[PDB]
């Protein structure tokens, strides 16, 4: 996952999940990117998947 | 099986619109964005309850899809959750709203406009939509947005979150139900 289109103000809430360094399971890649990008790019990938 | 439940496709999850149906002939409406690119769909992770097959799928533009049921067992509940429908409306600014997801079920707010133009990117753009003050989450794609016993709209997407608060945003249902010659039950 690339999040350079980012951020994007509005996201389709389709569940494909992904875990971020976080811990946290993103919903899918578009909530994944504005969280990386509000993060101000502290925050990566650690796995598709949940966490 | 009802609006705001989880249905689930070779790619990921989604939720349940509306039972609707013409003639003898029962349909389910939810997302164009969940529809796009599917052919079939389960009632369970597992995937091993069938419910049918996309018929149908509008999106960019619009935001709506159509799968006619396959599974001749499932009962089919013209209701969202335990909530009837009898029929459907268009959204009016200050309207009362509920929405029902899969992964958040019931949350409630009002319509704060219409036909809001969004931008998800790429050319993926979409038009006349009903702007509210409901949040949304993953998973929640294409659930119901019902005022009482009405039909309003189909969950398209939108910001923020259920905890924080967001804005969301609705795919009118009377479009969708025209577009196909369905009716809700």
């Amino acid at each position: 996952v690339d999040c350079s289109e980012y951020p994007k103000p509005a996201c389709t809430p389709e569940y494909r999940p992904l875990c971020g360094s976080d811990n946290k399971t993103y919903g899918n890649k578009c909530n994944f990117c504005n969280a990386v990008v509000e993060s101000n790019g502290t925050l990566t990938l650690s796995h598709f998947g949940k966490c | 099986i009802s609006g705001g439940d989880a249905i689930y496709s070779s790619t990921g999850r989604c939720s349940l619109g509306f039972n609707v149906r013409s003639g003898s002939t029962y349909y389910f409406l939810t997302a164009g964005h969940c529809t796009d690119g599917a052919t079939t769909w389960w009632a369970n992770s597992a995937r091993t309850t069938v419910l049918g097959t996309t018929s149908g799928s509008s999106f960019p533009n619009n935001d709506y899809g159509i799968v006619r049921y396959t599974n001749t067992t499932i009962p089919k509940d013209g209701t969202v959750g335990g909530q009837d429908i009898t029929s459907a409306a268009n959204a009016t600014v200050g309207m009362a709203v509920t929405r029902r997801g899969s992964t958040t079920g019931t949350h409630s707010g009002s319509v704060t406009a219409l036909n809001a133009t969004v931008n998800y990117g790429g050319g993926d753009v979409v038009y006349g939509m009903i702007r509210t003050n409901v949040c949304a989450e993953p998973g929640d794609s294409g659930g119901p947005l019902y005022s009482g016993t009405r039909a309003i709209g189909l969950t398209s997407g939108g910001s923020g979150n259920c905890s924080s608060g967001g804005t969301t945003f609705f795919q009118p249902v009377t479009e969708a139900l025209s577009a196909y010659g369905v009716s809700v039950y």
